[PDB]
């Protein structure tokens, strides 16, 4: 990192070297660069600006004033070439803070509920139902740690913490996601299968393995990258917490496309009638399994005012906030036994007021 | 890559350049103007 | 508390670790209910209450034959194995309307039925000699043709075929007039010599629990 | 039902011995065992106690340390291993069981002892230590506690036991009011707080010995000094 | 033959008739001026866990302390309810017990179900376990119901459309009690014990007199079969739930039924009834999850006992009217009061 | 058979009966003879309820 102070220094520096020069159309300092001595003068851009384009140069004519002004003419179109608008970056990035606020604040909003409902009616209380309450809870935290590192990060060991937090409770939630998926391909691909036995798998998994590679995080970045708040990339070692994620996805997906390509069988062996069936199928079943992920998983880190940055960021953010959203209804309020429990605690309380 | 890892690592970077760029935009703002 | 009821108390905690335990040893197993008539072979499919245990699979299946209020008893069961003879035909509207009976019973809604056909044998063996036929009992078979791209035998006799495919459909179009998609007939044909009948059990079984599987997803 | 207990002889001071109980003709498993001494001319004395399964254990302050109680639940057997014998500690050994549920009778069964000769508490008293009777007449034997032996649960913790010479005690009421299996309803309890009191009417021959009354509320168990009736 | 059916016709229609004059008025219309009883809350003072499967029977001893459960997991459990402690544990030959039953003197403990045997158990014994003293063999259907008269003497009902008392010393039928055309579903013995009233799925109640062992009187009010009858406290009437959706309460000295109990929203089947101590409150445990707590003199619900998830199989009072005992299909048994 | 049907009906037809009216207030009169000794009915004082 380059800074304000250093950037100044350096600018002082040159304009020191500068006067020493010239104490040596005649060149002057138009602070920032020396012009040196009917003729169109080309200068290559200032080696000692960082945010400079250096295989450019500026252009002046001898010096000749501008039409209409009483101020010096000169090009630096050429050096200012590879700039970014700073204003738009910065609207871009509050455009996308937004997406994902509103997102994960219905999201944990639903979820909520969720839990509480799979908690409350001692009915629904299966090792289906248990997994559902852990995939919930790391949706919630989640969506928590999102909000704790915006308010420490933009607003030392305090927010060291909120980072990593925001890296793990981020990693468990890819990796219950991953567990809804496995559970349902065993539901279906494994004949009686036990379920008590691999519920205290899935809850170590869930919750531990995520952990592992985030401690290895901890270290290294104490041990090598210890600035900051730790939010900012030091090089390859953000690859030891996306990586994992990313092998979450691509699992997912693997699995996804056999539940579909089986259900797809089915109604083959048992026509608009058999796609419309498909097709529902699908759809209730994407949110559980985080298919939207696999379109950007691959993408690069790429310029902030690229084409392929503004789409990935908008649909990232946008239906990952909201899949806490949509697997909060399709797996529990349009559960028909969540329902029956509600319409029997309904009926309950109705014989209640009938009092 | 994770969308939310890589919005942290580029919001972070654009927050921290933030200095430099303003001061840099004053300057060449000021060289034109010479 | 006295000594004496902290005695029992320690007494009743012992009580529930072994109610406990033999809970957790019993769990494990599948229940299914045997149901059927006389000359229909159904005490005679594996090899008060006639209970029995047998295994496949590392599975275990504990099959129920009692000798119709107490069939509430077989309620959460996973499946019930209903038995008929598609030999004589004179009974067969009687078996046929047993079948119904069982089917739209209000205890078993939710029990998928494995219908066996037994005597197929008997049933060919009669087609071949003629002496009686099915139209005689059932107008409809005069009308009926079998049908022409789902007919997989090992080289049978077409009338044979037609016949045996008219009695099915009459117990499956029976099963279907008013299921809802939450149980499915599973019918099979067993001969008193197919030794392949747990198979088949076993496999229905499985893909009844499958079918409760997908509709707790809404996959189905 | 038989408890057989084997252990005893002659021990030098300051030494150890291991007392067994063999039980055979009851669900042991589910019994509680217990150890009860008498000196060579004075009463009872609990020793230790064992719940089913093992899970609780008590012992007597006056041999607590020294002493061990362990049960072999498969083997049928009861063991009280001895340390640090002292002077005090020469006596006839009996082993107990008693069931603990509602409605039971516990010290229902008491055994043969093993001599040993080597070369607060909650109180009970008992006033007489020799009442004459006659063969016919009624006897009336009180005995008092130090506190209230009713319970919450409405229990009154009162057993009473008839030691006739030459034998082992055998228990007559348990809980102060409920009558044991095998004995003549000639015998009966009844009392109230702190009053406690046996009756016998028509008194017969095999009924001379000396009673003891104990108390069950809270441990140590603890005997009476011990009425004995003379003809 | 057809003399006799002509005859057997006449004799019915006479006894419809003169049961029909008997009918001066209606106890629904002698009971329209009494304080109804409001709203009977009854909260759940115990829950007994342990049991595994569906409750299906469950019987209270004497001294209204102890009770007996017997559940599809192929248990007998005695609860001391004071305290929720399991006095014993009792593993049944048979797991399909739809019946059990609690000696009176407390010594023994019966249990029948569809193995058409009754088998009683020692609780007060030597050795300090329950063991089995007697097995009742000789009906030829599932056993639906069995009641001690005392230490030697048990009443049973049986699915083959007859019931039985035993001799449980020498194990033998001492009087065979037939008439029923379908099956006997549930049976109740007298406060006195000298007779008791079976229903069964031919939807008629029949008394019968335990030591003649005759039919001394018939009844049919229901369309569906009857699933459970207790007898009133007087002794001189019963109540009977059928698949009707109904409760019906006769009388012994009429001859006829004397009131229904039925609601709209109520089509599931009565799985079981039973009186209070006062006979003011018919309990009633249908298939609907919940029970209710029918005014017998009004026939009026007059509450709900709503916290089992499943079916309530069974439902019983204790002797001292302090409690009430509901087992369900849920697997817990609970304690309203 | 049929001789026993008959039989039967004609015992259960040859027995003494009573006006409904005086049946049911005989449960009436035992309900309120027993009305005040059952707590599921009148709830008894929580000390003295065992639960
Ligand atoms: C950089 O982007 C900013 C906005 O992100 C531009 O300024 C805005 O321009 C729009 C019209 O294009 C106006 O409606 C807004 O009012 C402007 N915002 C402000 C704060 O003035 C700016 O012109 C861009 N600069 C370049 C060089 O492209």
């Amino acid at each position: 990192v380059m800074t304000k102070e250093e950037q100044i220094f350096l600018l002082h520096r040159a304009q020191a070297q500068c006067e020493k020069r010239l104490k040596e159309c005649l060149p002057e300092w138009d602070h920032i660069l020396c012009w040196p001595l009917g003729e169109v003068v080309a200068v290559p851009c200032p080696d000692y600006i960082y945010d400079f384009n250096h295989k450019g140069h500026a252009y002046r004519r001898c010096w000749e004033l501008v039409p209409g002004h009483n101020r010096t003419w000169a090009n630096y179109s050429e050096c200012v070439k590879f700039l970014t608008n700073e204003t738009r970056e910065r609207e871009v990035f509050d455009r996308l803070g937004m997406i994902y606020t509103v997102g994960y604040s219905v999201s944990l909003a639903s979820l909520t509920v969720a839990v509480l409902i799979l908690a409350y009616f001692r009915r629904l209380h299966c090792t289906r139902n248990y997994i559902h309450m852990h995939l919930f809870l790391s949706f919630m935290l989640r969506a928590v740690s999102i909000f704790v590192k915006d308010a420490v990060l933009y607003s030392y060991a305090g927010c060291r913490v909120a980072v990593t937090f925001f890296l793990y409770f981020l990693a468990t939630n890819y990796y219950w996601i991953l567990v809804e998926g496995l559970y349902l391909h065993s539901l279906i691909f494994m004949a009686f299968f036990s379920e008590k036995k691999y519920l205290w798998g899935f809850t170590v998994f869930g919750w531990g393995l995520p952990a592992v590679f985030v401690a290895v995080w901890v270290s290294v970045r104490a041990t090598l990258a210890n600035t900051g708040c730790w939010d900012l990339s030091s090089g390859n070692k953000k690859w030891i917490i996306q990586v994992p994620i990313l092998a979450s996805i691509v699992l997912n997906f693997i699995l996804f496309i056999n539940i579909v390509r089986v259900l797809a069988t089915k109604l083959r062996e048992t026509t608009r009638q058999q796609y419309r069936k498909l097709l529902k199928s699908t759809l209730v079943l994407m949110p559980l399994f985080g298919v939207h992920y696999i379109v950007f998983m691959a993408t690069p880190y790429t310029e902030v005012s690229g084409t392929l940055w503004q789409v990935q960021m908008h649909y990232e953010m946008l239906f990952n906030s909201f899949q806490g959203f949509f697997v909060a209804i399709i797996y529990c309020f349009c559960n028909g036994e969540v329902q029956a429990e509600i319409k029997k605690s309904w009926s309950r309380w109705t014989l209640a007021l009938d009092f | 890559s994770v969308s939310e890892i890589q919005l942290m690592h580029n919001l972070g970077k654009h927050l921290n350049s933030m200095e430099r760029v303003e001061w840099l935009r004053k300057k060449l703002q000021d060289v034109h103007n010479f | 508390v006295s000594a004496e009821d902290k005695a029992a108390a320690e007494r009743s905690k012992m009580i529930d670790k072994n109610l406990r335990e033999d809970g957790e040893k019993a769990r494990r197993t599948l229940r299914l209910l045997l149901l059927g008539a006389d000359n229909s072979g159904k005490s005679t499919i594996v090899k008060g209450i006639f209970e029995t245990k047998f295994q496949v699979d590392k599975v275990n299946f504990h099959m129920f034959d009692v000798g119709r209020k107490w069939i509430q008893c077989f309620n959460d069961v996973t499946a019930i194995i209903f038995v008929v003879d598609s030999s004589d035909y004179n009974r067969l509207q009687e078996a046929l309307n047993d079948f119904k009976s069982i089917w739209n019973n209000r205890w078993l809604r939710t029990i998928s039925v494995i219908l066996f056909l037994n005597k197929q044998d008997l049933l060919a063996e009669k087609v071949l000699a003629g002496k009686s036929k099915i139209e005689d009992y059932f107008p409809e078979f005069a009308r009926y043709t079998t049908p022409e791209d789902a007919t997989p035998e090992p080289g049978e006799d077409p009338r044979v075929t037609r016949a045996k495919y008219f009695i099915r459909k009459e117990f499956v179009d029976i099963s279907t007039a008013s299921g809802d998609g939450r149980h499915i007939c599973y019918p099979h044909f067993t001969c008193a010599v197919d030794t392949e009948n747990a198979r088949r059990i076993f496999n229905d079984c499985k893909d009844i629990i499958l079918q409760m599987n997908l509709r707790e997803y809404n996959l189905v | 039902v038989q408890l057989v207990e084997s252990g005893g002889g002659l021990v030098q001071p300051g030494g150890s011995r291991k007392l067994s109980c063999s039980a055979s003709g009851f669900a042991f498993s589910s019994f509680g065992m217990h150890w009860v001494r008498q000196a060579p001319e004075k009463g009872l004395e609990w020793v230790a106690y064992i719940s089913s399964g093992s899970g609780t254990i008590y012992y007597a302050d006056t041999v607590k340390g020294r002493f061990t109680i362990s049960r072999d639940d498969p083997k049928n057997t009861l063991f009280l291993q001895m340390t640090s014998l002292r002077s005090e500690d020469t006596a006839m050994y009996y082993c107990v069981r008693s069931i603990y549920y509602y409605g039971s009778s516990p010290f229902d069964f008491w055994g043969q002892g093993t001599t040993l000769t080597v070369s607060s508490d909650i109180v009970m008293t008992q006033a007489t230590s020799s009442v004459p009777v006659t063969p016919g007449e009624s006897v009336s034997i009180s005995c008092r506690s130090s506190k209230s032996l009713l319970h919450s649960n409405g229990n009154t913790y009162l057993y009473w036991f008839l030691q006739r010479p030459g034998q082992s005690p055998q228990l007559l009421i348990y809980r102060m009011s409920n009558l044991a299996s095998g004995v003549p309803d000639r015998f009966s309890g009844s009392g109230s707080g702190t009053a406690f009191t046996l009756t016998i009417s028509r008194l017969e021959a095999e009924d001379v010995g000396v009673y003891y009354c104990m108390q069950h509320l809270e441990y140590p168990l603890t005997f009476g000094a011990g009425t004995k009736l003379e003809l | 033959l057809d003399q006799l059916r002509q005859e057997a016709e006449q004799l019915k229609n006479q006894i419809r008739d003169a049961r029909k004059a008997c009918a001066d008025a209606t106890l629904s219309q002698i009971t329209n001026n009494i304080d109804p009883v409001g709203r009977i809350q009854m909260r759940t003072r115990r829950t007994l866990r342990g049991h595994l499967a569906k409750i299906y029977a469950m019987h209270w001893g004497t001294d209204s302390r102890l009770l007996v459960s017997a559940s599809q997991d192929g248990k007998l459990i005695i609860w001391d309810s004071y305290t929720t402690n399991k006095v014993h544990a009792i593993p049944l030959r048979s797991s399909w017990v739809m019946t059990c039953a609690y000696a009176p003197s407390g010594n023994y403990v019966a249990c029948g179900g569809l193995d058409n045997i009754c088998s009683i158990y020692n609780l007060k014994t030597r050795e300090g376990n329950v063991r089995v003293s007697r097995e009742l063999a000789g009906h030829t259907g599932y056993l639906s119901c069995c009641r001690f008269l005392d230490d030697n003497q048990i009443v049973t009902s049986s699915g083959d459309t007859t019931c039985a008392l035993w001799d449980i010393e020498t194990g033998q039928q001492t009087t065979t009690f037939t008439g029923h055309t379908g099956d006997v579903m549930s049976l109740s013995l007298a406060p006195d014990t000298r007779l008791f009233v079976s229903g069964a799925c031919d939807a008629s109640a029949k008394l019968w007199d335990v030591r003649e062992g005759m039919c001394r009187q018939t009844f049919t009010g229901h369309e569906s079969d009857i699933n459970a009858i207790c007898f009133f406290p007087n002794g001189n009437a019963f109540a009977t739930g059928s698949d009707d959706a109904t409760c019906r309460l006769f009388d012994l000295r009429a001859d006829q039924e004397l009131m229904t109990y039925s609601h709209d929203n109520i089509i599931c089947g009565i799985t079981s009834v039973s009186f209070s101590k006062s006979g003011r409150l018919l309990l009633a445990g249908y298939d609907d999850f919940n029970c209710n707590v029918w005014d017998a003199l009004k026939a009026d619900r007059a509450g709900v006992l709503a916290g089992h998830d499943n079916r309530v199989s069974c439902l019983g009072v204790t002797d001292d009217g302090m409690a009430v005992a509901t087992g369900s299909w849920d697997s817990f048994l609970k304690i309203w009061n | 058979q049929a001789r026993k049907l008959v039989e039967q009906l004609k015992m259960e037809a040859n027995i003494d009966r009573i006006k409904v009216s005086k049946a049911a207030a005989d449960l009436m009169a035992y309900c309120e003879a027993h009305a005040k000794e059952d707590p599921l009915l009148t709830p008894v004082p929580a000390s003295e309820n065992p639960f």
